[PDB]
């Protein structure tokens, strides 16, 4: 209910209060010692990200199962996104951490998926996107992925993504609000909101093929991951 | 499943 | 000139662009095994890649990239485009997906096939989605032509450029189209919005279920259930999975 | 080594 009743500023307001904070990682790279740094840091970002999606008007609304599933399918996104928004004015870059600030051009697979990072943090960077937009796509991000997933056919699950998409369409008209107070006229406002909607699409496509690097790297058990990440990454093979 | 559950009520 | 088409125009060419729909080589004389259900749905996408390759050239803006760039989009689309076609022909068809007029299946009738059924249940979401939503026609069009631009788009000297920012003026036009659409059937200003942002959210979906659907094709390549054609075994070693 | 598709985009 707090969130439908919510004005446009205030869910701002509240989205960048929510904000998590910018963690740090742990001399030459191993392949061993550069993916341990990053798997070390998304675990301790997780325990964040929770944080901030409870924050997320609408979020705790939702069922313990519901937010789960949201988490489970959303999280590699969120990562994502966060990791693309903090690279922006890096070029060539991608900003893991204030500390570890990499190149693209040593880890068998990542390569493809750091050139996809820097085509998006490319693309943000050419949109001038502003930290009040990113805000709304990361809580988008977390709201819709897992949305059409949920299983059950009963009346106590329609009602539940029912309020998820009034919860979407309330952070629709926040991002829409930012581009009218910024000036752009009606045409600029609905084609900026699809450029930006567009790029869900390619952070989706990101963490799919992350997932897959990162089930491998299970498998193949030398980089140590956390009880955590397992339990995250368990639950795309499922 | 369950860490995720506990993170999520503490 | 994609750029100086109107809306209605745009609309029109895209509409005049749909393929047909094509039927399966079922034979209702055996059961399916795995093998012969997975060879009808790739037997079915053989033959449907090739009107899809002519449906692209008539997309406005698509003759104008490069050949290069132009087989780049299409092996980063073409499973979402097949995909989305599948969602749309089986909305008004609950709990079934219309791979082809002869053969329409449920989720029960996916498990004959190891890993499938997941990827049914994503089908069977989605167009649940569209029905709901009441997509039109038109709608679905504008959405599965965007698939096609935007899907490799940031994969792409400056000439490279000049192909990325032609390909953005496109897909705002089609943006356009959209809200065009929206606004001649009645939908309020913030309807518009509302609902533009609805439909693209289900393209993230759409990339979501060829992701998946690539995987599983993979792995139907790689235990030896079916063989696939050059082409279909072209489009997807673009996607290089293991 | 040239594509099916890069042909077929010819026809
Ligand atoms: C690309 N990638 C793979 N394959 N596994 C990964 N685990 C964690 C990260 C990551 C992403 C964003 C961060 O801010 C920190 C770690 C990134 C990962
Ligand atoms: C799920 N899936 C896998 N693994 N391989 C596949 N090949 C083709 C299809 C398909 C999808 C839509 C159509 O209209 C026709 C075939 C679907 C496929």
């Amino acid at each position: 209910s707090l969130a439908l009743s919510l004005t446009a500023d205030q869910m701002v307001s509240a989205l960048l209060d929510a904000e998590p904070p910018i963690l740090y990682s742990e001399r030459p790279f191993s392949e061993a010692s550069m993916m341990g740094l990053l798997t070390n840091l998304a675990d301790r970002e997780l325990v964040h990200m929770i944080n901030w999606a409870k924050r997320v008007p609408g979020f705790v609304d939702l069922t313990l199962h519901d937010q789960v599933h949201l988490l489970e399918c959303a999280w590699l996104e969120i990562l994502m996104i966060g990791l693309v928004w903090r690279s922006m004015e890096h070029p060539g870059k991608l900003l893991f951490a204030p500390n570890l600030l990499l190149d693209r051009n040593c880890v068998e697979g990542m390569v493809e998926i750091f050139d996809m990072l820097l085509a998006t943090s490319s693309r943000f960077r050419m949109m001038n996107l502003q930290g009040e937009e990113f805000v709304c796509l990361k809580s988008i991000i977390l709201l819709n992925s897992g949305v059409y997933t949920f299983l059950s056919s009963t009346l106590k699950s329609l009602e539940e993504k029912d309020h998820i998409h009034r919860v979407l369409d309330k952070i629709t008209d926040t991002l829409i609000h930012l581009m009218a107070k910024a000036g752009l006229t009606l045409q600029q406002q609905h084609q900026r909101l699809a450029q930006l909607l567009l790029i869900l699409s390619h952070i989706r496509h990101m963490s799919n093929k992350g997932m897959e690097h990162l089930y491998s790297m299970k498998c193949k058990n030398v980089v140590p991951l956390s009880d955590l990440l397992l339990e995250m990454l368990d639950a795309h093979r499922l | 499943h369950k860490i995720l559950h506990r993170l999520l009520q503490d």
